């Protein structure tokens, strides 16, 4: 199938380290701007988990397109036009825990 | 050549001026001024986020 | 009787049969109590003695119908009656830091205790959590804990099976112990009875207490438990109040102000008709060291872990910064020094 | 004050002491960091921004995926520096 | 057939746009695959996925095609094709006061030539389809969310993404911002099953 | 008593001088902003109550949420509330900004503007009629006048 | 007895200016086929005791990027300045004689300007930054004609002196002898309030609220007041300057009442501009007063020099 | 777009404004602010139908 912008998962691996970069030197000013009650290692942290996330992928286009939805991200965290409810979102603080155990759960409710 | 007839370790890093004169012009670009026209704004419609 | 099987996910819009009857919800405790219920889907009861209008803030709080306003008088038990006749969990908040015209301390903090607990059993309410002070002695120098140890026995006689909160000093957005040294600034210098060097204190986080609250409320086994909500640190008054004018960069100013100056100063702060800046207990209550009490279940055992203070202190000082230091990260100031 | 291939030695593993992650018992000029010292393509990553924060050059990623060990670090410093 | 209820059916402009369809078949053959004229005077080109920016320029330029207004830039979502995705342009003529409309097809992850060289008003038009379908368009010069949310995760005009979303706003006092939360409503819309058991139309029946 | 007279009268001085001086500000999100603007139109006339449409949140009394609430302008809204110098109000108009209105299944739309601000009046319609936002602005005012801050306050 | 009249040049200039407001909302209503404030009392009398006790009741905000010194010294300048451009009005006798007083007049409008300045540098928002530097240019485009203005039609006065004005005026109108001058001057008075086809520096659909978008309750009800007590003042100057009156000496309640009812006029006029044209474009103001008035404005200060000489009726000195 | 049924398959909206807009900073180089407020106007924008 025709490549979006890289043929190899290498050339691909590339260009999600290359936002890696750009994320991992933008969270000090994304603190620092957005005034969050954050540590850096906390933001650097969830970029961190946030790319973890999608490790298990494997098809080259799909890496690309996270590539590009990733830099989409940063452009607008770079220009705030993002805000700190955007920002602080990641970090689910409302939400409360979900517990993953089957007792746990069986105690809850209904939820398979 | 160079700048002074005797230089020393602290004038030796330094170069001698330019042929003409002209210094190179610096690239401390100017930052301009990213005005949000934004939603509240009355000429924004209330739902405009204007971006300049 | 009013027994309700919860339903949902836990959301905005779920059930969580938790229906509950705040008193005093219309204060720096109260908002996070009732968010809290909100958020889960509990039909939350407000009393409220002030203007609708500074009720304003609860309304968004909760679902449609979930967040219930009725007015109540703390000196008329019928009106106590309609707010909790048909709530199944009663948590009382009612608390003033200053003696007012009409209440003192011995008002708010042992008679409206014991109506709340004794109406409460009159109505069948199943759960019941108080909230006393750490500090609450019966001998203790300060009136507002003393009336808080009186009113402490005579829940437990009215209400039996009542859980029992002692919060040490709650921090938070709203707080009048973290904002309350950062307003020092405006008079000049920081007076502190020997320099805050002969006082230890460890305040808790507002969110911490609030989920504590809440964790007793599903916990079954709380029922007749005391606890004792306390930080995770214990610090000096000066080392707190330093790292307080840390953050806030501020320029600190200790001087020592002997005990009976101190006094007379919160007496002359006393005569403002509205809400006094500082009083005498609140002198007392200040230079007073925090009890330790091992022998109470605290946060840990309710399964919130407390919050370090260094965390959310850079939360609360912000706003007291001037426009120099207002982008500054919470890491630049260094924790000040505990005596753990 | 010239550089010496020492001084670039002792910047980077001071660099590499900074970093969490490295457990100083396996940390060497030679140990490899995925193979010894435990470390991921993105640790490798951070590495090497935080190389490049302490000594104030850029290193486009070609370079990076070859640098692997500490001397390989030293090395390739010592060549940008031409020490 | 004739009197007030029916419509009237113009045979000229079917002739014409019959022709023009020819037309242009027989001018790009390596593109266009396939010529439709509606029993309502509208003319359709399909055209292969990789002649967006042939066959476009051509109806711009061509002396007997000035298409060179974009009346409209969409995409349909057809989750039972491989091709899930379906890009509809839409075109005026004022030289000729007529319309025409070109159709390509995109898969989940293969991009689409971007059509701002030959239309600059492709750009938010062609911005719009990613945000909302997902299809990306190559050689854009600026590519980003234009109607969702900022942080919006998630493409809503695919016909697989649940109406109400899965996360819903509201202000929690506790942090002092808005909050995003996973969406729970207070009454579920209900959905209705309308399609009557008996066929409508005996000129659309597909065979058996 | 005395006391309780001059505050009385000192509270109906206050609400009076509030309820009819409000001071909404120019937030307008949708088709109820068309008719917020026949309020002002010279047939209704909300400036002849005293109700001028200040601009900047910081001079404004009330905030008339007309329109749907989107979940890209929620943020925008809760700030600009915060920004009004208190005492300040909203009034809810049109039932998108009410309960979503037509609206209120839909991904990026907020069920009311209820769940981002605390609301005062909930002005009903789609879009209610200029009389119905009028009506609801003088129920407004009507609920101000039943303010009694300063008697609670003799009372605390 | 001297306390009792600034406390009578003061507290009726307030009044004024609170009364002023309410009768430019119901002009700008009447003009518009509306209806001013209306239910606020009788005929809408009550509206600015409302409105001001809304405003001393409402909390102030005091933002926090922004610097508290000049925030607050700000609306306290516009106000001060505003009540002390009265102290040398000739109505018909002055509070303080003055020999310069009109100098004065010019250094005190001069120093207002910076009331602007420091609200808008202060509050430390875009906005009111822009508001600052559009009050800026307002001023660098007006005071030039302005003072030439004042120049001119004063040199057929002898002196700055205000009250020999009533005394040049006594058999005719000055503005029968400069009226050139006399609309020159009254564009250069609305760009100087910041007022009519002028209004930049607030920019109510341009700028949300211009300098003043981060003042709330007191300190924006400071500068509302200093910005209508200006508006009156400057009304008022323009009255003795070309509108003059006759003063029976015996009799000075009949300047008062004319004086005060052409200040009035003048006023009305200024809100029938108000609600007439739409705003300038602030590099079109500087380059009105600059290219269009300031060749004007030499021309006719070069006229008015030389017409006393040529025609041998220099005015006395004293 | 119609399937036979009783509902619309698939109904995209063309806003007039919505291309108007997307040529405002085309249409405002070299203005001011103030001619940005009368261009804004001049398109006859309602963002109803451009944010469909
Ligand atoms: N750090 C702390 O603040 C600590 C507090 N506590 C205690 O725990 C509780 C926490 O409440 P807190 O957040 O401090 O509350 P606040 O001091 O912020 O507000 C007091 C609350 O109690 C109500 N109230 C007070 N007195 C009366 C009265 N006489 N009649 C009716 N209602 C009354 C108030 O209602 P209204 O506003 O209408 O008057 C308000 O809701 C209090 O009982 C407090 O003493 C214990 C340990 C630490
Ligand atoms: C403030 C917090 C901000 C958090 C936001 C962080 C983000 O934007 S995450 C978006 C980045 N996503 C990606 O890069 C996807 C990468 N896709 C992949 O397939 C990769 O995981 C690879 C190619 C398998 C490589 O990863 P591994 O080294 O195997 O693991
Ligand atoms: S309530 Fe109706 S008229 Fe008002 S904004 Fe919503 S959809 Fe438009």
């Amino acid at each position: 199938v025709k490549p979006i912008f890289s043929r190899d998962m290498n050339e691909a691996k590339r260009r999600v380290r290359e936002l890696y970069r750009a994320w991992y030197r933008e969270v000090p000013n994304t603190v620092h701007l957005f005034q969050l009650d954050i540590s850096v290692k906390q933001g650097r942290d969830k970029v961190r988990e946030m790319f973890m996330k999608n490790a298990h992928v494997t098809d080259p286009r799909v890496v690309d397109l996270l590539v590009i939805k990733g830099k989409m991200e940063l452009e607008e965290t770079i220009n705030v036009w993002k805000q700190r409810t955007h920002i602080m979102r990641f970090f689910h603080e409302t939400e409360a825990p979900r517990p993953t155990d089957f007792l746990s759960k069986f105690y809850v409710g209904h939820d398979p | 050549g160079g700048a002074v007839m005797y230089p020393t370790k602290e004038t030796a890093h330094w170069k001698p001026p330019p042929w003409n004169d002209v210094d190179p012009p610096k690239d401390t670009l100017v930052s301009n001024l990213t005005l949000n026209f934004g939603p509240q704004h009355p000429a924004a419609h209330g739902v405009l986020r204007l971006v300049m | 009787h009013h027994a309700l099987i919860p339903h949902g996910k836990g959301g905005r819009s779920s059930v969580s049969g938790i229906v509950a009857t705040v008193f005093g919800a219309t204060g720096f405790l109260g908002r996070y109590v009732v968010n809290h219920l909100g958020r889960m889907g509990s039909q939350v009861i407000v009393p409220y003695r002030c203007e609708p209008y500074d009720t304003m803030h609860l309304r968004p709080m909760g679902d449609l119908g979930q967040i219930i306003f009725m007015e109540w008088n703390g000196k008329d038990k019928d009106s106590i009656r309609k707010v909790v006749e048909h709530s199944n969990v009663v948590i009382n908040l009612v608390g003033r830091e200053w003696e007012t015209k009409n209440f003192d301390f011995e008002d708010v903090f042992v008679k409206i205790p014991h109506a709340i607990a004794q109406v409460s059993k009159e109505a069948g309410v199943e759960k019941l959590i108080h909230i006393s002070h750490l500090n609450a002695d019966i001998k203790s120098p300060s009136r507002y804990l003393r009336s808080k140890a009186v009113g402490e026995k005579e829940v437990r006689a009215a209400f039996p099976e009542a859980t029992i909160i002692k919060p040490s000093d709650i921090f938070g957005r709203e707080d009048r112990f973290l904002n309350y040294f950062a307003s020092m600034r405006w008079f000049g210098g920081v007076p502190l009875i020997s320099l805050g060097k002969e006082t230890v204190k460890q305040p808790v986080y507002i969110v911490d207490v609030s989920k504590g609250i809440i964790n007793a409320i599903k916990d079954p086994d709380a029922k007749g438990k005391t606890f004792a909500f306390v930080g995770p640190n214990r610090y000096l008054l000066f080392d707190l109040v330093q790292y307080i004018f840390a953050v806030a960069y501020r320029p600190f100013l200790p001087y020592p102000l002997p005990h009976f100056a101190y006094r007379w100063v919160g007496r002359l702060f006393e005569v403002s008709p509205f809400e006094p800046w500082t009083t005498r207990d609140k002198v007392e209550r200040v230079h007073m060291s925090d009890m330790t009490l091992p022998h109470l279940p605290g946060l840990e055992d309710l399964g919130i872990q407390a919050t370090p203070l260094e965390l959310k202190a850079i939360e609360v000082l912000r706003r007291h910064r001037t426009y120099r230091w207002l982008t500054s990260e919470m890491e630049d100031v260094k924790p000040a020094k505990t005596v753990n | 004050p010239p550089l010496t291939l020492e001084a670039i030695k002792d910047r980077v593993l001071y660099v590499l002491k900074l970093y969490d992650k490295i457990d100083p018992e396996k940390l060497s000029v030679n140990s490899h960091f995925m193979k010894d010292l435990g470390l991921d393509s993105l640790d490798q990553v951070e590495i090497i921004m935080a190389m490049e924060d302490e000594f104030g050059f850029e290193i486009p990623d070609i370079d990076a995926e070859k640098l692997m060990c500490p001397q390989e670090i030293v090395d390739y410093i010592a060549d940008k520096k031409d020490v | 057939d004739t009197r007030p209820t029916i419509r009237p059916r113009n045979d000229v402009v079917h002739k014409q746009l019959s022709a023009f369809g020819q037309y242009v078949a027989e001018i790009l053959p390596k593109y266009v695959q396939q010529v439709q004229v509606s029993c309502f005077n509208e003319l359709e080109i399909f055209i292969h996925p990789d002649g967006v920016i042939p066959v476009l320029t051509f109806l711009r330029d061509h002396t007997n095609a000035q298409f060179k207004s974009l009346a409209d830039l969409t995409a349909v979502d057809v989750p039972t094709r491989q091709n899930r995705f379906e890009i509809v342009y839409n075109l005026l003529s004022l030289r000729f006061n007529s319309r025409i409309r070109v159709k390509t097809y995109t898969d989940e992850l293969t991009p689409i030539e971007s059509s701002v060289t030959v239309y600059k008003a492709a750009n938010w038009y062609e911005r719009e389809i990613w945000d909302m379908f997902g299809v990306f368009f190559a050689n854009h010069p600026d590519l980003r969310r234009i109607l969702t949310d900022y942080g919006f995760e998630g493409h809503p005009f695919r016909k697989d993404f649940p109406l109400s979303g899965y996360v819903e706003l509201r202000y929690d006092d506790e942090v002092k911002r808005v909050v995003a939360e996973p969406v729970e409503l207070a009454q579920e819309f209900r959905k209705f099953d309308l399609n009557s058991p008996w066929e409508a139309f005996p000129a659309y029946r597909q065979p058996p | 008593s005395r006391g309780e007279y001059v505050v009385a009268k000192l509270d109906d001085l206050v609400n009076w001088a509030r309820r009819s001086s409000l001071w909404p500000m120019t937030f307008g999100l949708a088709c109820c902003a068309v008719e917020m603007m026949h309020m002002a139109a010279p047939r209704y006339d909300m400036d002849r109550f005293g109700v001028v449409f200040r601009a900047s949140p910081r001079q404004s009394d009330v905030m008339i949420v007309a329109g749907t609430l989107t979940n890209k302008m929620a943020p925008a809204l809760r700030k600009v509330y915060d920004q009004m110098p208190e005492p300040r109000y909203v009034v809810s108009m049109g039932s998108c900004a009410n309960g979503g209105g037509y609206y209120h299944y839909s991904y990026s739309v907020v069920r009311g503007c209820d769940r981002i601000v605390p609301v005062d009046i909930y002005v009903p319609g789609c879009p209610p009629t200029a009389e119905a936002l009028l009506y609801g602005i003088l129920q407004l005012q009507r609920k101000i006048k039943r303010e009694k801050r300063l008697r609670i306050w003799y009372r605390r | 007895m001297f306390m009792i009249n600034i406390l009578s040049l003061i507290i009726p200039i307030l009044l004024a200016v609170a009364f002023l407001t309410l009768v430019e909302r119901k002009v700008l209503g009447y003009m518009q086929l509306r209806k001013g404030p209306n239910v606020v009392g009788p005929y809408g009398l009550l509206q600015p005791i409302a409105d001001a006790l809304k405003l001393f009741t409402k909390e102030p905000l005091r933002p926090a990027t922004s610097s508290i010194s000049m925030f607050i010294i700000a609306p306290i300048l516009a106000l001060s300045l505003a009540l002390t451009m009265w102290v040398p009005l000739p109505m018909p006798y002055p509070l303080i004689n003055m020999n310069l007083g009109v100098l004065f007049m010019l250094a005190m409008s001069s120093l207002a300007v910076y009331s602007i300045l420091w609200s808008g540098w202060a509050s430390n928002s875009k906005y009111a930054l822009i508001g600052a530097l559009r009050a800026v240019a307002q001023t660098i485009s007006y005071e030039v004609t302005l003072a030439i203005i004042l120049l001119s039609v004063l040199l057929m006065n002898g002196s700055y002196t205000l009250s020999t004005l009533i005394t040049t005026q006594e058999h005719i109108w000055m503005i029968f002898t400069s009226w050139p001058l006399a609309m020159m001057w009254f564009i250069s008075t609305l760009a100087e309030t910041n007022r009519a086809p002028f209004d930049l520096t607030e920019g109510e659909s341009e700028l949300v609220s211009g300098f003043n978008v981060e003042y709330a309750a007191g300190p924006f009800a400071m500068f509302f007041m200093a910005e209508y007590a200006n508006i009156i003042m400057m009304n008022a100057f323009t009255a003795i300057l070309f509108l003059g009156a006759s003063h029976d000496p015996h009799t000075p309640e009949l300047y008062t009442i004319n004086f005060v009812l052409k200040t009035l006029a003048l006023t009305i006029t200024f809100l029938w501009i108000r609600a007439s044209y739409p705003r300038f474009r602030y590099d079109q103001l500087m380059h009105l007063l600059w290219k269009s008035f300031l060749p004007l404005t030499l021309a006719l200060c070069m006229w008015h020099i030389s017409l006393p000489i040529m025609t041998a009726s220099i005015p006395p000195q004293s | 777009v119609s399937d036979g049924s009783s509902r619309p398959y698939r109904c995209k909206i063309k806003a007039p404004g919505f291309a108007h807009l997307a040529g405002l900073d085309k249409m405002s180089k070299g203005h001011m602010l103030a001619d940005v407020v009368a261009i804004i106007g001049t398109q006859d924008i309602v963002f109803g139908e451009v944010d469909r």
